[PDB]
């Protein structure tokens, strides 16, 4: 919708912070 | 810090390598055989980068759930499978991060013939998910971990970044 804005909240861009989460979180998630 | 030095390994890479993780050791006391037990577990990572339905339903609202955490596009097989390498762990000599500590050497699994070749489960499912190219190099405090959907040969020079940027 032409915004510039930007708001970054995909993967690519969150990586980062996604890495720092407990891996047994992780876990819990990707069990659905 | 560490993924500091994760992305300044693949940002100076003589090729294009996907990501790139570090496997970090820790110890764990397994009272039945009394050994301090050391095992190999996601310290931390960079994807740099470049399906069906139900598959892609079922990665975004894992997107998101993390969105919600921290704070939509497709999820590809390569950034999908870099996350949920987060769940992996490796006893020591176990798997091909586990076998690259143990014997401190470098494990290079070029071409997808290689991968699925090796009859390491790890670099099977790199395979399946797009990855052509694996390589394990083990570092002081564990293992640094390379991928690739592209094919690269072993290049010293990598190896050489690798020692420099860790200890």
């Amino acid at each position: 919708f032409q915004k510039f804005l930007d708001r970054r909240r995909s993967f690519r861009d969150i990586q980062g912070a996604i890495s720092k989460i407990d891996p047994e979180i992780i876990k819990s998630l990707l069990a659905s | 810090t560490l993924q500091q030095r994760l992305q300044a390994l693949i940002e100076s890479a003589g090729e294009n390598w996907t990501y790139a993780i570090f496997w970090q050791i820790s110890h764990d006391f397994d009272s039945s055989t009394g050994d301090n037990t050391v095992i190999l577990g996601w310290g931390d990572g960079y994807y740099k980068g470049e399906t069906n339905t139900a598959e892609q339903e079922h990665r975004k609202r894992v997107i998101r759930e993390l969105n919600s955490l921290i704070s939509d596009e497709e999820v590809t097989d390569t950034e999908w499978f870099f996350l949920v390498s987060m769940t992996q762990s490796f006893v020591n000599g176990v798997g091909l991060p586990g076998e690259s500590f143990l014997n401190s050497r470098v494990i290079w699994l070029s071409g997808s013939g290689a991968l699925t070749g090796s009859g390491c489960e790890r670099a099977g499912q790199g395979q399946i998910y797009g990855l052509k190219t694996m390589v394990c190099i083990a570092t002081q405090n564990g293992v640094v971990e390379l991928g690739s959907s592209e094919v690269i040969s072993q290049s010293s020079d990598l190896m050489h970044k690798v020692n420099n940027l860790f200890n």
